[PDB]
RNA sequence: GUUUUUUCACUGACCCGGUGAGGCGGGGGGGCGAGCCGGGCUCUCGCUUCUGGCGCCAAGCGCCCGGCCGGCCGGGCGCGAC
């Protein structure tokens, strides 16, 4: 959405705002798959800390 | 005095964790056919 | 599970497992000719020579 | 109504190719065109895109399956055997 | 229990500020006549302060360590709340819901959070919040 | 407790209050009304962790149901499929203890 | 005097393969440090159709360990691989389906495919649709393994070589009758000029050694010497036994 | 001894395969179980597997070196990466 459906060598003429949407991964990725990857980036990077804190508290009893 | 934003950010160069550092590969270069020749000529004097 | 392979055999030379089962089943149906009819060795760990010589001493 | 007595999807081949060949391809032609329940969304949207490649029209998830059926007998029993072999490697 | 408190850190899920971290300053769990939906006021950081390193100048570090904040009412489901908390004042007198009709009072709520976030970046407290989520 | 978890839902469907689906259940976690949030085992593994994380903040228990969204639908006595199921009131039931 | 069709086949030109719409070389991943000591993770981007090949392929994208670039591989897709599945490749990778690891580090009776006949050649054996090779038995001394090939012939294989776990996808396509000549035309049009197979007895005696005669017969024994020259070597090539197969 | 010969295996011509010839072989030092009484040997490991994110152009720590006025305004080299 928000990007002109036009033959690709015309894109030189088009203004910047005709070629992207004003967002992270604008005119490259859809809004749906960005905000599911803001979740996937987060919940994986949290899960790293969950095993990081367990790593030392699985070691420390030996 | 220690500026607390300055975080120690160590890289884990384990298999499939971080990128490998640009280390020394002098002994893994595909050498020219003359550099290759004059070295494995010196081997035949020792073999 | 509760003890090691040297201490199971000194239960197996008598009927320490073949008597325990006989007594504890008298209340369900009283049964007489209980043994442990066979023990088959499946999985040994990595062989260390010391533990073998400890069985022979 | 019920149109054909005992020819189904293979009514399109008319008199051609013989009964016992058309009787064979019907069991295939039903399966390869049949919509299957996608195990990833639950929707009956798994259709055969091409040969051995099955596509959920809801998930947009492509699976490498059998030619005329989503799962083959061989591939299932291998997945059961590879599971059972992995239950012995780690015990 | 109810976890969407004015102490929460929040990943902005949708909009121009997608993937940005923000602090809930107000929580309206049952919406008004203007906003039927359950909505929060958040104050987050549009431009994060760039990664700073020893053997950079005191003038260069100060230039490098600059927060550009936003202040924005979102839906709850257009936010992603986290276990983190940034217990920062962000006074209700400025950062407020009578900020969006008067444009100059949005520049001051933008200005207030800028002074507040820049000082607690420099302390080293809540150092997760001042690093961008990598998506 | 495989048919117990099926039967303990069937009674919550009759007597107690419940919410079917993801978006409406995600409010009942966020409104602090969720006591048990059940998930079907073929839900997106991203959105499985989305529920687990919200339920961790609200200190809500997450059950991982032993069937796909079609069976969880049949477990709810519904004529469709349901992944996410946040239970508000068990009523006259014993689902959120055991 | 005329050259037989088989000899014209080797010459090339009209019997060269139709590799226009054939989609890349269906190779394995190259042996590096993270194939030979531990493993490297990769996602299946899309399962894809390769014209002239019954089995579908998989665009599998591995992040590069040395440069910031990202690598893409075309695997003979194991049956049950799907898009967004994590495929692992190395010595320490787990024994589940569509997951390559060396034949040395898997038990006996293990079903594999895209098996390497030599360590490093990047996947040669058992990589047609619905085919599997069984890991028969190991030899830790000498580092070698017997592996039953799809034909049913056990090869001694050097255990330092790799195979993706599971049967190849597109399995059981030769069950369906090619009902009409149209389906056969279209099959071999994606491959090479081999289809409209004129039998030698129909041909004249100058083109083919079985041709000629007032009746349409072979005349000479159809079973031929292995040592026979090209042009002559026609029919049943070095037939140990022949005729209707009785016994096993 | 000399020569012939047979089987085991050697590499170094010769052949093959892969790669952008990207970590080969030995040794050393940090994990892990086993073994006598803080010390030591024959071994084992080397970091990533709940998710269709993300990663490169170094942080850190040492070490040297050029003005205004021991204090501030900028460069190099070593490890990290044996």
């Amino acid at each position: 959405r928000g990007v002109r459906a036009v033959r690709p060598k015309v894109l030189m003429r088009l203004s910047k705002t005709k070629k992207h949407v004003s967002r992270a991964y604008g005119g490259s990725m859809c809004a749906k798959c960005v905000r599911d990857r803001i979740k996937r980036a987060f919940l994986i990077e949290e899960q790293k800390i969950v095993v990081k804190v367990l790593k030392a508290q699985a070691q420390s009893q030996k | 005095v220690v500026n607390p934003l300055f975080e120690k950010r160590p890289k884990n160069f384990g298999i499939g964790q971080d990128i490998q550092p640009k280390r020394d590969l002098t002994r893994f270069v595909k050498w020219p056919r003359y550099i290759r020749l004059q070295r494995q000529r010196a081997i035949l004097y020792k073999r | 599970q509760t003890n090691d392979l040297k201490e199971v055999v000194n239960k197996l030379i008598p009927d320490s497992i073949g008597k325990d089962i006989e007594k504890a089943c008298q209340s369900i149906y009283p049964l007489h000719d209980v043994f442990v009819r066979k023990v088959k060795m499946l999985k040994k760990p990595k062989f260390e020579l010391g533990k073998l010589m400890e069985l022979h001493g | 109504a019920k149109r054909t007595k005992k020819v189904g999807i293979v009514g399109k081949y008319g008199t051609r190719y013989g009964a016992s060949l058309r009787k064979m391809v019907k069991k295939i032609e039903i399966s390869q065109h049949a919509k299957y329940t996608c195990s990833f969304c639950g929707k009956t949207k798994m259709k055969r895109r091409a040969v051995g490649i099955w596509h959920c029209g809801s998930c947009m998830k492509t699976v490498a399956g059998g030619a005329w059926t989503y799962n083959t007998t061989s591939a299932v029993t291998v997945k059961s055997a590879i599971r059972r072999l992995k239950e012995l490697k780690d015990q | 229990g109810k976890f969407m408190k004015p102490g929460k850190v929040v990943l902005v899920l949708a909009g121009r500020y997608s993937g940005r971290k923000a602090v809930i300053v107000k929580n309206i769990d049952d919406g008004t006549s203007d906003r039927p939906y359950s909505h929060a006021l958040v104050a987050g950081i549009d431009r994060y302060p760039r990664k700073v390193t020893a053997a950079m100048g005191k003038k260069k570090i100060a230039k490098r360590s600059k927060i550009k904040s936003f202040v924005k009412v979102y839906n709850y489901n257009h936010l992603m709340p986290t276990r983190y908390s940034v217990d920062i004042p962000l006074d209700k007198t400025v950062v407020n819901k009578d900020v969006f009709r008067d444009p100059a009072l949005k520049r001051k709520a933008r200005r207030e959070a800028k002074v507040k976030f820049e000082e607690r970046y420099k302390t080293g407290k809540n150092k997760w919040f001042f690093q961008k989520l990598r998506f | 407790s495989l048919e117990s978890i099926n039967s303990r839902l069937q009674l919550v469907m009759k007597s107690g209050k419940y919410v079917l689906g993801y978006k409406q259940s995600l409010k009942m976690i966020r409104q602090g009304k969720a006591k048990l949030v059940i998930l079907a085992n073929n839900c997106p593994a991203l959105r499985k962790s989305e529920i687990e994380y919200y339920a961790m903040l609200a200190k809500t228990g997450v059950h991982h149901y032993s069937g796909n969204n079609i069976e969880l639908g049949t477990a709810c006595g519904k004529y469709y499929r349901v992944c996410t199921l946040s239970i508000i009131d068990p009523g006259d039931s014993d689902i959120i203890r055991s | 005097g005329r050259v037989i069709r088989g000899q014209r086949k080797g010459a090339g030109s009209v019997f060269r393969a139709h590799v226009k719409h054939r989609k890349g070389a269906a190779r394995l991943r190259a042996v590096d440090f993270a194939e030979r000591h531990g493993y490297i993770k990769g996602i299946v981007k899309d399962i894809i159709h390769d014209p002239g090949r019954g089995a579908p392929l998989a665009k599998v994208v591995f992040r590069d360990p040395y440069r910031f670039k990202k690598r893409t591989e075309l695997f003979i897709a194991a049956e049950g691989i799907h898009t967004g599945q994590f495929v692992y490749c190395g010595k320490k990778a787990q024994l589940n389906i569509g997951n390559v690891l060396p034949v040395g580090t898997m038990p006996e009776g293990t079903i594999v495919c895209c098996l390497e006949e030599k360590p490093g050649d990047r996947g040669k054996l058992a990589r047609a649709s619905g085919n599997y090779a069984t890991v028969i038995s190991h030899n830790p001394e000498t580092k070698k393994t017997r592996v039953k090939l799809p034909s049913g012939s056990k090869k001694v294989i050097s255990s330092a070589n790799r195979a993706v776990v599971g049967v190849v996808a597109g399995g059981g396509r030769i069950d369906k009758p090619i009902l009409k000549a149209g389906r056969a035309y279209h099959k071999y049009k994606a491959k090479r000029n081999c289809w409209p197979r004129v039998r030698g007895v129909a041909m004249n005696p100058v083109e083919h050694p079985f041709g000629g005669g007032n009746h349409q017969h072979i005349g000479k024994p159809s079973t031929i010497r292995r040592d026979a020259p090209a042009g002559r070597k026609v029919g049943l090539i070095a037939a140990r036994r022949t005729g209707r197969l009785r016994g096993t």
